[PDB]
């Protein structure tokens, strides 16, 4: 039947290159389409291809081989608001749209002063938890699931304070277990050599 | 293969009279009708059996609904036409757009349209824009020639997938289509020498008179290709006698590769 | 001006429920077009309607009934919910159709969740955990953590207040929700924000900080019969103030 | 605005012989626009079972359409074709000449 390829996720560095490629087989060929969506929001319209060669828009060209069935999507100079989802989708002989599963793009940010840490926040009178953030890391480091179901740890994120300029990787972790604690939240995750850990209170 | 051809028309009208429609649309393969569509029906339809043999029902429904919409814009745009020309009463509108695959394996393809049957926009597909034949025509031009993607996809339209579709319904179509039906042919008097053939397929068929081994045509009759109702066609030429000095008058036919000589005594 | 409007946002339906998803347009088009998005697979169109006064389906049109009411709206109707129709549903538009070159315009989308019993929906707590003292003199910076837990299905809005305004800046959320019980299938879930300010805001004892999530969930004409509290669309939140 | 006369033409489907079956055929053509009138004529009068094609489109924007109807010539009957347009004044008649 008819079919649209394209990968499931990429991950790339801020201000590097990638290029995201979409093959097609149809029955027949009206033109392919781009779009961008942002997690949470609508698709919105990048480009349109239908004879070959490659087209730019800003920072985006769209490139098209017909005869070899082929597109990609080229974005250069990445910034972090590039992070999206790149849906594919190419009009056939009676111009019904066949979409492909979307391409999650990654973008890892350019720490330019990492200071691994893991702190423990202050507990909030309302509540049972003990909370720890991994914080000020690297962007190759990775931040591993709890291994212990009573231990919720979320995945890094990105966080941007415009007025600075600065930008920091973090991830929390959280449980109301009676031995749980900062020094220990994080095990499961190949963490940096340095990570400082701030001494308990006495 | 014979040279063959697609196309689709457009007729759109601005104030029919009462129970005529005012759009139809109708496909051909040569001069075959393949398919048809009018705002009274509001249905896409096969024209020739062969078309409906071999193309399914979701071709149909979906053809339907796009030729719903067809018919929408060009009520839009002939209403737009007819504000800019300051026109009242019924005027036309008029679309065909086509491809032809030539013997030799070259292709040709065509979009144009038509205000009260004269020609007003024509496509360029290869200089990628629309040439006007007047301002109104020009105001349309500017319009369309902003949408430069438009024109890409036509260009793709005209060139593959017509190419494609007129490759499709020839096979569909090729008991009809790739026949060939020789011509009869008769010389009579009437003073004047008809030469007449009928009962051939395809249309194209070219007849002349010879005087003495050389071509007059300026002064030969032609007749036009006529169907005769059975799926072959007939037509004739004729030309003036000279009273007044003996030549020898021949008529000569050429169709579909055969060449034949009727010489008169 | 304002392109695609479609209502509502969230919904939550019990099996065999109906509901209506509402669809306009304010920019002249012809065509429109629904679509679901469900996870590892293209859009799927339902139904459309390629001009006005005509509609037909797509390719997943069973459960579903759409009417073009006129050239601006274009509603689609689940007769009876299933669970299996729980998706994001896009309305989308285009000048016409049968062309090639013509992009599409999408609402804003609408969440739906089909549930066989609605004793499974809960709303988030919400707590504000204040910053490290040690993150403070290591960094000159101070990061507020907010944690939602305990909430079904994921229809919620994490937004953090400064001073009574909504901020932006120094944000970040999860983009997904952690599920608390990875193996289950109705698995309640999690989701942190964090805030992040300069040390010398956080230690101005007026500044007041508060996170707040909505959550979208039962209204008044759902059943409840459990013996907690009926899981209605409100607001929760958590507060915190700057410490000198 | 240029409006455009049919040409009529009248013909039998195969070379006529008197007592054998045939069809009458009527060729209106190059016309424009598109409403037109086609009666069949035997004898003067309008014979009734009388087939048409669908209104067809030549290239040059004009349209055209074939009448038709069974028929048997003998010496004594004559035949013709009776078209209106917006372009003539009367209907204009052309008889059937073998
Ligand atoms: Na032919
Ligand atoms: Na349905
Ligand atoms: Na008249």
């Amino acid at each position: 039947g008819q079919n649209i390829d394209q990968p499931t996720e990429m991950t790339a560095t801020e201000g590097a290159i990638v290029q995201i490629n979409c093959t097609y087989q149809t029955s027949g060929f009206n033109g392919l389409f781009w779009y961008q969506q942002h997690a949470g929001e609508a698709p919105t319209f990048l480009s349109y291809n239908v004879l070959d060669g490659l087209e730019e828009k800003g920072r985006f060209s769209s490139f098209l081989s017909r005869s070899k069935g082929y597109s990609y999507l080229l974005l250069k100079e990445l910034q972090m608001k590039d992070s999206a989802s790149y849906l594919c989708a190419v009009k056939d002989s009676n111009y019904q749209l066949i979409w492909g599963a979307g391409t999650k793009l990654i973008i890892k940010p350019d720490i330019q002063n990492p200071d691994p840490a893991v702190y423990q926040l202050r507990d909030s009178k309302s509540s049972d938890k003990s909370v720890c953030l991994f914080t000020d890391f690297d962007s190759q480091t990775n931040v591993s699931q709890s291994k212990d179901s009573d231990v919720y740890i979320t995945d890094k994120c990105v966080l941007d304070m415009r007025s600075m300029d600065f930008k920091s990787n973090s991830a929390v972790a959280w449980s109301n277990k009676s031995d749980f604690a900062c020094a220990n939240a994080f095990n499961n995750s190949i963490i940096p050599e340095d990570t400082f850990f701030p001494s308990p209170e006495s | 293969m014979r040279t063959h051809s697609l196309r689709y028309f457009r007729l759109g009208v601005s104030d029919p009279i009462h129970g005529v429609p005012e759009f139809i649309s109708v496909g051909y393969v040569d001069s075959h009708p393949i398919t048809t569509y009018d705002s009274v029906t509001r249905q896409k339809e096969p024209r020739a059996p062969w078309m409906a043999e071999n193309l399914a029902p979701d071709h149909w429904e979906r053809y339907t609904q796009l030729l719903r919409g067809w018919q929408q814009m060009f009520k839009v745009e002939l209403k737009r036409l007819q504000r800019h020309y300051n026109h009242s009463g019924s005027h036309t509108y008029q679309r065909m757009i086509g491809c032809e695959l030539l013997e030799d394996g070259s292709t040709t393809g065509f979009l144009q349209y038509a205000y009260d049957g004269q020609d007003f926009l024509i496509f360029n597909k290869d200089t990628l824009s629309w040439l006007a034949v007047d301002n109104v025509a020009h105001t349309i031009k500017q319009a369309w020639e902003a949408n430069q993607h438009e024109l890409l996809y036509q260009k793709n339209w005209l060139e593959e997938e017509c190419i494609a579709w007129l490759k499709r319904f020839l096979e569909y179509g090729k008991d009809t289509l790739q026949r060939t039906e020789p011509p009869l042919v008769r010389v009579n008097r009437k003073t004047a020498l008809f030469c007449k053939a009928h009962g051939f397929y395809p249309p194209e068929i070219y007849m002349t008179w010879m005087k003495n081994g050389e071509e007059i045509v300026q002064e030969i009759d032609y007749g036009d290709i006529l169907p005769s109702g059975d799926g072959t066609y007939q037509a004739w030429a004729s030309i003036e006698l000279d009273p007044q000095s003996s030549n020898l008058y021949s008529c000569h036919v050429e169709h579909s590769g055969v060449h034949m000589v009727l010489q008169v005594p | 001006n304002a392109g695609v409007t479609q209502t509502p946002k969230f919904q939550v339906l019990k099996t065999g429920q109906s509901m209506t998803l509402q669809c306009a347009q304010d920019m002249n088009h012809n065509s429109m077009y629904w679509y679901r998005q469900d996870p590892g697979m293209g859009l799927r169109l339902i139904y459309y309607s390629a001009s006005e006064g005509t509609t037909d389906k797509g390719e997943v049109p069973n459960g579903y009934n759409v009417s073009r009411l006129n050239k601006r709206e274009f509603s689609l109707r689940l007769e009876s919910a299933a669970p299996s129709q729980t998706s994001v549903y896009f309305c989308a538009s285009s000048v016409w159709t049968g062309e090639g070159s013509g992009e599409l315009f999408f609402g804003e989308g609408s969440r739906l969740t089909v549930l066989e019993d609605l004793k499974n929906v809960f709303p988030p707590e919400v707590a504000v955990f204040e910053p490290s003292e040690a993150e403070i003199s290591h960094t000159q910076k101070a990061t507020l953590v907010c944690l939602a837990t305990g909430f079904y299905p994921d229809h919620v809005e994490l937004s953090w207040w400064v001073n009574g305004k909504e901020v932006h800046s120094g944000v970040c959320t999860d983009p997904q929700p952690l599920k608390e019980q990875p193996a289950l299938n109705d698995s309640r879930y999690a989701l942190s924000s964090r805030l992040r300010v300069s040390a010398t805001f956080w230690q101005n004892p007026r500044n007041h900080f508060r996170c707040q999530v909505q959550f979208y969930g039962l209204s008044e004409n759902d059943e409840w019969t459990q013996d907690r509290a009926k899981p209605v669309t409100q607001i929760v939140s958590a507060e915190a103030w700057g410490r000198a | 605005m240029i409006q455009r006369t049919p040409k009529i033409q009248v013909y039998s489907r195969h070379p006529a012989e008197n007592g054998k079956s045939n069809f009458l055929n009527c060729y209106v053509s190059g016309f424009h626009p598109s409403d037109i009138e086609v009666d069949l004529l035997k004898n003067g009068e309008r014979i009734e079972k009388v087939e048409h094609s669908d209104l067809s489109f030549s290239k040059d924007w004009s349209f055209y359409l074939l009448y038709y109807t069974e028929f048997t010539p003998t010496e004594k009957d004559e035949y013709a074709c009776r078209v209106n347009h917006v372009t003539l004044s009367q209907p204009k008649i052309v008889k059937w000449d073998r």
